């Protein structure tokens, strides 16, 4: 009957809210920002963003 | 601008590592979409990820902001406030909106959406068109047609930004925009296409005289109104073609990726598409400006080669767009219309739109039951309808630590094409769904367990066809792991699937609505009004229902099944979509709104600064904490692997906790500290009278005939902040407002009635002047005799 | 007979030559329409100015009231400002609460 | 007669073609009521203020 | 709420006996009335006292109001102001009015 | 450094603001005028339109 | 002319129909008429004030 | 708004209806021309 | 019934003589559904 006995039980384990594993957090919009971006130009082109700056890899 | 920081910056901007490293991407993306780069993808700048660049993913603030919106609709959906609603649900708040709400007024509401909503929900759909170059993204458009003579061809478009697994979210779909035009293409040859960022639909109709060939393309206006067609000359081009009668024209509308041309291409249909390479095809450009360019045999070739396989053989079609198998619209003989790309199917039609006018116009409380969601659709193409039990372990006791999936392969292993996820239980949980059959082995199923899936080559539960009506499994392999997977024979259809096209009135007739008269009444503060009208939707003990009692509490039956969490909370930015994908939101929303009318008449008790008002607060908090129960321990947890970026490209960041429904518990726990110590609302205090004084003998009195006589409308908590000569003066304004409302709407009636007036003389002008002619006529003949 | 004719033509010329013919009302329906509309643009950009100044005093900006689409290409816009002038009512009135 | 008749159908059209036909009015008054009877919520809440 | 008094409120709140009586009371009839309780008595909550539970018996402030409201007609009754008049009534008051 | 996000709902009311017609936002605003005042200025224009 | 006698009906039936009907003139002749000579006795009232 | 200066110029030229064009100023006066002339004529209209 | 005044009555449309009733409910202002 409870909110626990049922609506509960998603993702498990949760963050706190400043920390950098957070959904929310900068890392992630960096990270899909990345994952997103990085196929915007073919490998060979120079504009390619890995050949630009291979650090962010 | 290449290396993408700048190096002229003062030393003192004090930025961090990675959001250092944020900006130069911004910018990097900022250049592709301005496009100052050269080359840029345009398969990948037109990806869901950019066509949300511009309002949500540019920045930090927005893109977390939105994602929040997102990963917890429960917050945030309102009935009031919410993407893509039909038109008809306009009408709707209109009609409902234009008396005051209650019961009855919402019946003849409902009269209303479904008699109009009849007219569309089985519609005859005709060509398709999709936009993105993939099949993951990008929009879909249909054509419908009416069943009725008159033909009133209907477009309707839907996204696959909102298609996950096998379902699209039901709010991807439009309800279908009527043509003004009226028009008669040449059978089914009507098309749309895309062209210039604009729904643009050719239908070549010949006007015969020897059979003429020529085509009209027509497109839309912002108001949806069409402008004027325009014609091209295929006489000699379609001409070319061999034909008999079964001649249906390939019309293959391709848009180009940029610089506005279409390209228009004719085949033949041949009955495969596989030695159809190579075959001759013919094709026109469309330019800009509006110029027909016939297309040479090398060029409609190097077109065809990536082209083929997007348009279709005899008897079925595929769709155009800018897997890539295209998708199939199916009409089969149980009359039920769908698409089909992926195995997936999707029913675009309903059939019961009749029955369920009819079972609406009794009461509000017949279309609202639960037995009028059981209403059976037919099944989409053959497929195999079965029901699996499977208990929740494997590997181990401990087993998985959260979820698995379950899967279905196809001919010489296709795909694994999900059909179903769900999670760890206690319960073994017989689920039921449908298996589609498209035509050694039929189907078999894959489950995935998310960390030690038998995946066996063959294993699976096998399922087999061609038995002419009987269809058992052999399991020949597997099974230890699933304790019941149960055919179930003779059952053709489906209680309405809201996964469906149509979905989306279901919606917002079944579950937005109730809410939105449970929050309208809510705002007006009469509460056990309100809280029925949840009730149409959940309550605790259930429903007993003409009779003895149901177990479900959940009214709407969406909300009924589920109650799993799913893996992926979908894309596509939509706090709507998110939820309908994934009904769990919308059971923990309609949770928060009861909680908000148990707070609600605890707030509205304990203002009341009266003792015993205060013990009724309490009784209402007290009744909200039970409901909620236990505040449930949330194990903030940091183990974090530190990962090289690179690896987080991998198709993991975890949840955030969820404040606003805690903020029910502490805000619980904050109002009756507040009790307790008697704090009043604030923790400002208070020192009651023990007895509270009597009410006057008279307020009671003339609150209670004001009562009798009619309507709530009470101010509540209020005594305002204004003197009286200021809340004069305003209040005064409002009705001269009012009343200048009431002088312009009797002239709307009084000039509506003289319309119908003098419409109505016409039409019997007419129905007078046919029998007079008729009386001319015979003195004619009386001439004849003389 | 012909004279009635005549009769007949004299008023539909005097209909052509009056001050108040139809070609008037084409001519000021298309000024007044024009008038109308843009002034419709001018008075939605205040009450969202109104609404913004409302999600200022109050905190929230959540708060959403004048309502788009309010004006109808056909029907002309009519009642377009009396739906703007509810927007406004019910924005006084959520103040004043 | 005939032409009688033609003449009393074009006008039977012309009144379902002008702008000001009896469409609009449903249209508007519905539009217009709901504006009216809220507007009224409204007053009534302000005249009980 | 078994017991219908609170054992954690603060020890400075002085209540009087059968003041802390009636909140019990009113406590279990709200319960039976929201029905939290299972099974409550359908020819009692019926009654005319549960009825008027909701504008007037649950409190001691408008129980006591209008029982002298009732308990002194004399004092408050007014020819303006009375529950249940006939629409003739009213149409009367019109055509004098 | 990293601007605190949007509200959740400022976001959406914007959004289904945008569905339904027009973008007519204000851009460079919240004017220089308390709610009183902006709201007898705009409720004057209405009343001209 | 039976079916212009059926036509005058139908007519003289849409009079009693119709919502703008006499019947509803009545009424807010009456109803408007008290407001006003109301209105009149307060109206003086503040005359004489 | 872009766009609809891009009815007149645009670096990057235009597609059109098909293959590419070179002109950038998609009004031809502005293609032409190109030559500030010697005598900035007269008549005082900064339109003329 | 649900609160709410209901009458019902049955009238039989003769052609034999049929049974059948017809029940309808009210509207907070008093017309009939």
């Amino acid at each position: 009957i409870g909110y626990n006995n049922q609506f509960s039980g998603r993702a498990s384990q949760y963050v706190a809210p400043g920390t950098v594993s957070s959904m929310f957090s900068p890392a992630a919009y960096l990270t899909e920002l990345y994952r997103e971006a990085r196929n915007l130009h073919a490998s060979d082109s120079v504009y390619y963003l890995d050949t630009r700056r291979p650090d962010l890899k | 601008q290449y290396l993408l920081i700048d190096n002229q910056v003062s030393a003192a901007i004090k930025t961090t590592r990675i959001a250092e490293a944020i900006a130069s991407i911004q910018l990097y993306v900022n250049r592709a979409l301005e496009n100052v780069e050269e080359n840029a993808n345009s398969g990948v700048i037109s990806r869901q990820f950019f066509i949300d660049w511009d309002k949500y993913n540019k920045r930090y603030s927005t893109w977390a902001g939105v994602s929040q919106l997102v990963y917890y609709p429960e917050n945030y959906i309102d009935p009031t406030m919410r993407i893509g609603q039909t038109k008809m649900m306009d009408a709707l708040l209109q009609s409902v909106s234009q008396s005051q709400l209650n019961a009855d007024t919402v019946e003849d509401a409902f009269m209303s959406y479904l008699t109009s909503f009849e007219q569309v929900a089985n519609l005859k759909v005709i060509s398709a068109y999709h936009d993105n170059i993939n099949n993951d993204q990008g929009l879909t458009y249909f054509i419908g047609l009416s069943e009725t003579d008159a033909g009133e061809y209907y477009w309707r478009s839907v996204d696959h930004s909102k298609f996950n697994d096998g379902k699209f979210a039901a709010n991807a779909w439009s309800e279908w925009h009527k043509i003004d035009c009226p028009i008669n293409p040449y059978k089914s040859t009507i098309r749309p296409v895309i062209y210039k960022s604009r729904l643009y639909l050719l239908w070549l109709e010949q006007k015969e005289i020897d059979y003429r060939y020529e085509l009209k393309l027509a497109h839309i206006r912002y108001d949806g109104t069409w402008n004027t067609p325009i014609t091209f000359d295929v006489n000699k081009k379609i001409s070319e073609l061999k034909l008999e009668k079964n001649r249906a024209p390939g019309l293959y509308c391709a848009g180009y990726q940029g610089e506005d041309t279409l390209l228009v291409m004719f085949y033949n249909q041949q009955d495969t598409l596989d030695s159809y390479k190579n075959a001759s095809m013919q094709g026109l450009y469309i330019f800009a400006d509006m110029a027909s360019k016939d297309m040479t045999p090398e060029q409609s070739n190097v077109y065809r080669d990536n082209s083929y396989q997007q348009f279709d053989t005899n008897n079925v079609r595929r769709v155009n767009n800018r897997t890539d198998n295209a998708l199939t619209l199916h009409h089969n003989e149980n009359g039920a219309q769908y698409m089909q790309w992926q195995s997936y199917r999707t029913r675009l039609n309903t059939l019961f739109a009749r029955q369920l006018v009819a079972r609406a116009t009794t009461g509000i409380d017949t279309i609202l039951s639960m037995e009028t969601q059981n209403i059976q659709e037919p099944q989409l193409g053959k497929g195999f309808y079965a029901t699996f039990v499977i208990p929740p372990y494997n590997l181990s006791t401990h087993g998985d630590e959260r979820w698995f999936k379950l899967y279905i392969k196809h001919v010489v292993d296709n795909n694994s094409h999900i059909i179903y996820s769900g999670q760890l239980t206690d319960t073994n949980i017989n689920i039921t769904l449908f298996i589609p059959l498209d035509d050694d082995y039929h189907a078999k199923v894959y489950m995935t367990f998310k960390k030690s899936p038998s995946d066996g080559t063959w294993w699976g539960p096998h399922f087999v066809r061609d038995d002419k009506g009987i269809v058992t499994i052999n399991p020949k392999s597997i099974l230890t792991h699933f304790e019941s997977v149960n055919v179930l024979n003779n059952i053709s259809s489906e209680p309405m699937d809201f996964s469906g096209a149509n979905s989306l009135y279901f919606w917002e007739l079944f579950y937005y609505t109730p809410m939105l008269v449970a929050q309208r009444l809510l705002h007006e503060q009469n509460f056990d009004e309100a809280n029925r009208w949840l009730k149409y939707v959940w309550s605790p003990s259930g429903y007993i229902v003409h009779g003895q009692i149901q177990n479900y509490q959940w009214n709407v039956r969406p909300l009924l099944e589920d109650t799993s969490w799913n893996s992926d909370p979908l894309d596509s930015v939509d706090p709507d979509a998110v939820a309908q994908h994934d009904p769990m939101h919308y059971k923990v929303s309609t949770f928060m709104r009861t909680l908000d009318l148990l707070i609600a008449r605890g707030d509205h008790a304990y203002r009341q600064l009266e003792r015993d008002t205060l013990n009724e607060a309490k009784m209402w908090y007290m009744q909200a904490l039970h409901l909620l129960g236990d505040k449930p321990y949330l194990p903030l947890s940091t183990t974090w692997s530190d990962p090289r970026l690179d690896r987080a490209a991998d198709i993991l960041f975890l949840p955030q906790i969820n404040e606003v429904m805690m903020n029910y518990w502490q805000t619980l726990a904050q109002r009756v500290y507040n009790l307790r110590h008697n704090l009043s609302i604030d923790g400002q205090p208070l020192y009651l009278p023990i007895y509270a004084t009597p009410a006057d003998p008279k307020a009671l009195l003339s609150a209670a005939v004001a009562t009798s006589q009619g309507g709530g409308k009470l101010p509540e908590s209020f005594m305002s902040l204004w003197r009286f000569p200021h809340m004069l003066e305003n209040a005064r304004g409002m009705v001269s407002q009012l009343t200048q409302f009431g002088s312009t709407l009797q002239n709307i009636i009084e000039r509506q009635d003289a319309e119908a007036l003098n419409a109505l003389l016409q039409n019997q002008a007419a129905e007078l002047i046919l029998t007079n002619l008729s009386i001319q006529d015979k003195t004619i003949e009386e001439l004849d005799a003389e | 007979l012909k004279t009635q004719q005549e009769q007949t033509q004299s008023q539909l010329a005097f209909l052509q030559r009056k001050f108040s013919n139809q070609a008037l009302y084409n001519w000021l329906r298309g000024r007044l329409a024009a008038i109308y509309f843009q002034f419709y643009d001018l008075a939605v950009a205040r009450c969202l100015m109104a609404e913004q100044a409302y999600r200022w005093e109050l905190n929230d900006d959540s708060a959403r009231f004048i309502k788009p689409g309010a004006w109808q290409g056909t029907y002309a816009g009519l009642l377009a400002g009396e739906t703007l002038m509810l927007s406004l009512a019910q924005m006084e009135d959520a103040h004043l609460k």
